[PDB]
RNA sequence: CCCCCCC
RNA sequence: CCCCCCC
RNA sequence: CCCCCCC
């Protein structure tokens, strides 16, 4: 007699199947990785300096340092901890000092070189001569502040900067990625890229890339240097500068539930359209999972969860395009390569999203 | 002198 | 890996799948928990997109109905089909019920 | 049928991300920092005179 | 000390302010699009305290 | 990225 | 008996 | 399958 009791729910059911789970996945059983404990902090932080100072022909442990920085500011057991719960059996190797030979300091005792598992020491030993070399040549063409120096507290910020950025572009491509770090590092790093004019963002974006895609684990070991630096009571520039990209990097991967927010708060009229309406239930149940997930569903994609998915609006076409339609019409869309099923729907919005834009009104 | 920098 | 040949696996994964029916609910067990994890990596992602797309298998005119619910197709008011809705409404609350 | 389920709240989300953290950053760890004692009080008041 | 509380958010007391100046063009159709992540903002500031 | 006035 | 499409 | 813009 009505047609009330026709609903099914299904999304809502799929995530319940998803969450309610007494079993763990064990992935990396056999793997190891790198840590450096706290103490070592200031060897590491003048590591970090030594990468943005001079002209390095490898760039390819960057990353790595940037991540052991991490790994000092939290603590090496912490980060043990964070590994562990974020689905990994990998085991930490841990960070050692060792002295390089015969070389002798400047305070006398034996110069001692940081020592990263799965990092040569070719690599670290080439670097570190590479810097001092070109430290050597500008002490001798001119007779260098303490910002301009490898050891300046923020040099490690600075190099997790860049990799927040590419951090930023996970959900995109490797090229797109590279291209959005380039240039928005060339305004973002300006005052960096002043004080070291010789850091080669491409090649250490690059290298922060491939250690995302990689290790996954450090994705999630860079969401909780994220939070535990947004939780501290004050901090530097640069720290502020990197907690402000990486809650830029939040919402990644679901930039159709933000413009379906904005074309709902765009009045477009082209979503009373009748093909529209009858999608808009599971369109509600999508934004219903987000809440029901809570604060976490915005780092989904970011932590490349296989939940990731379920937030998807992939299927409501006439949803999508009126969408994407609205987007196009503010010239919000830019290059986004998100196809559109019905471009009927997506002129119509678009046409009426100008109009609405180009026009003026009072309320 | 490389290794004897301040640094 | 331009050489594995997908007829065949799939023709193994099928036999499997009827001749150990518990599999099944190891597979399906699998995939629970590869959603409840933390990280993955894309293979895992597309892993669970596709055990999420073989969730209500098997009841495609539960969800057809719900689409035509959705439709607003008038022939739904049709005296035949009213005098048929109280069960049709009955097996929708047995799914509620299930959960 | 109506855009009331269009909502996101993504700026709760984030704040609740950053404040809801049981790690805690570490810094300045071989750094130092002087205090003068309360007892000393008169003695860096007439030197914050000077 | 206490003139020194609000620095670095001076647009949050401006827009209070505008408010409270009955600026009519608040009524602008690009600002009412917009006063929702407004008012998230001022309640993320009501939440902080 | 953010910030930017006056008292 | 049930099931049966597409992604 | 999903994702894909800008800051």
């Amino acid at each position: 007699m009505s047609l009330q009791g026709i609903h099914l729910s299904d999304l809502s059911y799929k995530h319940a199947i998803l969450k309610e789970s007494q079993y763990t996945i064990k992935r990396d059983v056999g793997t190891t990785t790198a840590v450096t404990p706290s103490s070592l902090q200031q060897e590491i932080t003048l590591l970090c300096g030594e990468i943005l100072y001079a002209k390095h022909a490898d760039y390819k442990y960057a990353a790595e340092i940037g991540i052991q920085y991490i790994s000092t500011a939290l603590g090496s057991e912490r980060v043990q901890q964070i590994l562990r719960n974020s689905g990994s059996e990998v085991q930490v190797v841990l960070t050692r000092t060792y002295s390089l030979g015969k070389i002798k300091n400047n305070k006398g005792e034996d110069l001692q070189m940081l020592d990263i598992h799965g990092v040569e020491k070719s690599w670290v030993e080439e670097i570190d001569k590479e810097a001092r070399k070109t430290m050597a040549t500008l002490l001798k063409e001119s007779s260098i502040p303490q910002n301009q120096r490898p050891s300046a507290p923020d040099t490690p910020i600075i190099l997790l900067c860049v990799g927040a950025l590419i951090f930023t572009k996970l959900a995109s491509t490797i090229e797109v990625g590279l291209e959005t770090t380039v240039r928005r590092a060339n305004r973002v790093l300006s005052d960096a890229l002043k004080r070291y004019p010789r850091m080669d963002i491409p090649k250490i974006a690059r290298s922060f890339y491939d250690l995302f895609e990689q290790k996954v684990y450090h994705r999630s070991l860079f969401i909780e240097y994220g939070k535990a630096l947004g939780s501290s009571s004050t901090g530097s520039k640069a720290e502020s500068l990197f907690v402000n990209i990486f809650m830029q990097a939040y919402g990644a991967g679901q930039t159709m539930l933000r413009w379906g927010v904005i074309a709902r708060s765009s009045n477009n009229i082209m979503l009373g359209h009748v093909s529209v309406q009858a999608e808009l239930k599971q369109v509600t149940e999508v934004y219903d999972l987000v809440r029901e997930m809570g604060p976490e569903s915005g780092l989904l994609h970011l932590r490349q969860s296989p939940k990731a998915g379920l937030l998807s609006l992939a299927n409501c076409p006439n949803f999508a395009s009126v969408v994407l339609g609205n987007a196009s019409g503010l010239g919000i869309i830019g290059m986004y390569r998100g196809r559109v099923p019905n471009t009927e729907l997506f002129s119509a919005a678009e046409s009426y999203a100008k109009s609405l834009k180009e026009s003026n009104k009072i309320n | 002198d490389i290794y004897q920098l301040i640094m």
